[PDB]
């Protein structure tokens, strides 16, 4: 139950995950500097640049 | 924003990035070079995190397949230079980088999304 926020907008390719600034996330896997993450807003999937959210 | 981190492209990425090049209207026609191919890598390492490790095409002559499964640009042989101008001026053409020596061009092929041509065509190239 690790949740990230969006803290800059990420328009993402297939596969990923895009975002929003400010948007909230739930970390499905964290290995490596791309993340698995399900949107609270959505419930979508994809893969996201961890160095695009924070805890 | 900030750059994303490096990774491999996936056959996802390849499939979408080709479709939104082509739709962008880029490659398409224009003529094959290493500096070229190089410009390439360059362009979707620096702007995508994509490894340049996607690139790669086919050997014998004829239409060049990408080797990647979902690069949707084949290189196509066009009909049309000594080699002392190949070294000390930047002619773009794949003339004399190509081992077989053939002009080649970027072609966009969407049944390269549907069929792994290089694969199935020249599997001793993997």
């Amino acid at each position: 139950d690790i949740i990230v926020v969006a803290l800059y907008d990420y328009e993402g390719w297939w596969g990923d995950l895009s975002f929003q600034k400010g948007d909230q996330m739930v970390v499905l896997e964290e290995s490596g500097e791309w993340w698995k993450a399900r949107s609270l807003a959505t419930r979508k999937e994809g893969y996201i640049p961890s160095n695009y959210v924070a805890r | 924003r900030p750059k994303v981190p490096l990774r491999t492209m996936s056959y996802k990425l390849a499939i979408d990035m080709s479709h939104f090049i082509k739709e962008k209207g880029g490659l398409e026609g224009i003529y094959y070079s290493a500096r070229r191919h190089r410009i390439l890598d360059i362009y979707l390492e620096k702007e995508e995190g994509i490894i340049p490790d996607w690139q790669d095409y086919t050997s014998g002559p004829g239409i060049r397949y990408p080797k990647t499964f979902g690069w949707l640009w084949k290189l196509v042989p066009v009909n049309v230079e000594d080699e002392e101008h190949y070294l000390m001026h930047p002619a773009q053409t794949s003339q004399w980088d190509d081992p077989w020596g053939e002009v080649l061009a970027w072609k966009f092929d969407p049944t390269l999304a549907y069929t792994y041509e290089a694969y199935v065509r020249y599997p001793e190239e993997f």
